[PDB]
């Protein structure tokens, strides 16, 4: 007879990288060795685009109390490229950093800073008590108590509203159980752990659905056509075989997806030209026998 | 800097029907030869579109919502719409956005502005030398504190040109999502004369720019010894966006076509679920 | 014929979902997250294939 058995597939012969010019690295000394942290309730957002940076240098480092990620693995940011990253900036106490994690409650998370629910991002922190903790207690940071309700993730309030715990209504500035919500932490170095100052950051960096800005470093091979390879434009992983095009990509467009949600052109990042992909050849094998008892 | 003018005629509101207008490319993905089911917010079909008109007279500009979005539409002559504001107080406590495509320069503004009642810009007109000058700046007195900002290139546009009949047809869908706020435009000439066109174009994106701030309200800037003045002949139309599927139609060229209002009424219904353009018995 | 056509379309496009997964490229799982947590995904995606 005719049986059918394993199948075939040609094999990728060399591998390519493509990747953007970009030179210049990122501010992060502007925000870890920054001078002065502004209260929980009024942290601060900073915006960091078109750079290379080094999330090694980063993890390596001894400092940092707790660097936990979400969506992603420590090890791996430093090959792939992001659109946008955004760096936020507080101070908070030394045991309430627990409530930060995306999907929890409490205080924090209720009243002053609130992640959502499908976050991908870096969460680091490490206390600062003596840099900023002084035997008199730097009191200028304080945080938020009583809310008229819970705010939506990566919201802020700036108020000097007051609030009305008890039933009547309140006027003017203070009055029977008529609190001024922001209330001052008790920092001051003498005190136990727990209490401490720490200080947090939060990275919000978003994923490959966009042109991109910016890309870990990675430094480009040259271009090869007509041979199964293994490719990968600014983050997006595959193989198969580039060739040149028709397709008329219009100046803003980047990609071109199939029905399967498969990207099938492409367009190179350093010289835009338009690159058709298609995959490597497969199929069958079908081994065809008389018996065994008559020959091999 | 600012002057009161008054002097003008006072009329109702008038309304027109958006036959088939408002609709973008919704992402920078190829597509070709293809249907496709996409849901956002667009203009729906056979709309109600409000009227403001400057002729010869009448100048209204007025305080207008932004709300979930704006179909800005003119159909204009010699260049006479030219700015935006945008903002939620207008009033020195929440910053403001500012667009100019002014004479010189397009300027891009984000900051703490503080402006009047009538604010606007301002041209004189053809005092022999063969030119319309800008003389006339009068917006903003106050800028305290501001983030963005840019200057395109130097250039010099048009302030002159006489016809009974608009032929420039500018296009604009203003959004503002994710703090991003986003540009998207087309430029047209058409025959006509008092009332929208009737066709079929989409609007290729323009801008984007990743500013932050919230928006309740617009107002145009037009362009024009503190009263006592002359209208260029133009009309502009405003119209809202709403949250509505669409079925989507790309041909060889990756060109949108045509598209489906998908519900509009039960025949449009009936072809999203099909996925057709054509229905039979 | 037309019944044999819609039958396989729709198959291709079943390859589109996420089931619940993080994403519904195989790629983007792999090459973003580590093998002890990129498993606990991979596992919806082939429960749905299947
Ligand atoms: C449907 C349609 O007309 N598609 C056009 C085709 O006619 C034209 O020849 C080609 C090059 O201009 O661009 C595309
Ligand atoms: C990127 O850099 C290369 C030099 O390595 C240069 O030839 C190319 O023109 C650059 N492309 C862009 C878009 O800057």
């Amino acid at each position: 007879g005719i049986y059918q058995t394993s199948n075939f597939r040609v094999q990728p012969t060399e591998s390519i990288v493509r990747f953007p010019n970009i030179t210049n690295l990122c501010p992060f000394g502007e925000v870890f060795n920054a001078t002065r942290f502004a209260s929980v309730y009024a942290w601060n957002r900073k915006r960091i685009s078109n750079c290379v940076a080094d999330y090694s240098v980063l993890y390596n480092s001894a400092s940092f109390s707790t660097f936990k990620c979400y969506g992603v693995s420590p090890t791996k940011l430093n090959d792939l490229c992001f659109t946008n990253v955004y760096a936020d900036s507080f101070v908070i106490r030394g045991d309430e950093v627990r409530q930060i994690a995306p999907g929890q409650t409490g205080k924090i998370a209720d009243y002053n800073y609130k992640l959502p629910d499908d976050f991908t991002g870096c969460v680091i922190a490490w206390n600062s008590n003596n840099l900023d903790s002084k035997v008199g207690g730097n009191y200028n940071y304080l945080y938020r108590l009583f809310r008229k309700s819970n705010l939506k993730p990566f919201e802020r309030d700036i108020s000097t509203e007051i609030y009305q715990a008890g039933s009547t209504p309140c006027n003017g500035v203070e009055g029977f159980n008529c609190y001024f919500p922001l209330q001052s932490y008790g920092f001051q170095p003498t005190n136990g752990v727990g209490y401490q100052p720490y200080r947090v950051v939060v990275l919000s960096f978003e994923l490959l659905h966009a042109p991109a800005t910016v890309c870990g470093p990675k430094k480009s091979t040259n271009l090869v056509k007509n041979k199964c390879v293994n490719f990968n434009f600014n983050g997006l992983t595959g193989t198969g075989v580039l060739t040149e095009s028709n397709k008329k990509f219009l100046p803003f467009q980047q990609f071109g997806r199939d029905i399967a949600d498969t990207t099938d052109a492409v367009r190179d990042p350093q010289t835009l030209e338009i690159l058709d992909i298609t995959p490597c050849s497969f199929g069958g094998v079908s081994v065809i026998t008389p018996g065994t008892n008559t020959s091999n | 800097q600012c002057v009161n003018l008054t002097t003008r005629t006072q009329l109702p509101p008038a309304y027109t029907n958006s036959f088939t207008r408002g609709v973008y490319y919704p992402d920078k993905v190829f597509r070709s030869s293809v249907l496709h089911s996409t849901q956002d917010l667009f203009l729906p079909f056979f709309s109600n579109v409000t009227w403001f008109h400057a002729i010869h007279k009448r100048f209204d500009n007025p305080v207008l919502p932004f709300n979930d979005g704006v179909y800005f539409a003119s159909t204009e002559k010699s260049n006479i719409i030219r700015g935006w504001i945008f903002g939620t107080t207008l009033d020195s406590k929440t910053q403001s956005l500012l667009i100019v495509n002014n004479a010189t320069n397009v300027v891009i503004k984000v900051c703490e502005f503080q402006f009047c009642n009538d604010p606007f810009l301002g041209v004189y007109y053809h005092k022999n030398n063969k030119s319309w000058m800008e003389s006339e700046f009068r917006v903003y007195s106050s800028a305290n504190n501001c983030t963005f900002e840019y200057v395109s290139q130097p250039f010099l546009m048009d302030l002159e040109g006489k016809q009974g009949n608009f032929k420039n047809l500018r296009e604009f869908v203003f959004k503002n999502i994710d703090g991003y706020f986003k540009i998207y435009s087309k430029h047209t000439p058409i025959n006509l004369v008092r009332d929208l066109p009737q066709g079929f174009s989409a609007l290729e994106p323009l801008v984007d720019l990743p500013i932050g701030i919230n928006i309740t309200r617009f107002q145009t800037l037009l362009a024009l010894s503190s009263s006592g003045w002359t209208a260029g002949a133009a009309a502009y139309y405003v119209g809202y966006l709403q949250p509505r599927t669409f079925l989507l139609k790309y041909n060889e060229n990756g060109t949108i076509t045509d598209a489906v209002d998908c519900a509009l009424d039960p025949l449009s219904e009936t072809k999203c679920t099909l996925k057709s353009f054509t229905v039979e018995k | 014929v037309n019944q044999n056509a819609q039958a396989l379309n729709t198959l291709v496009k079943q390859l589109s979902s996420n089931f619940g997964a993080i994403s519904s490229v195989l790629n983007d799982i792999l090459s973003r997250l580590d093998p002890p947590e990129a498993e606990v995904q991979i596992d919806r995606l082939i429960t749905g294939r299947l």
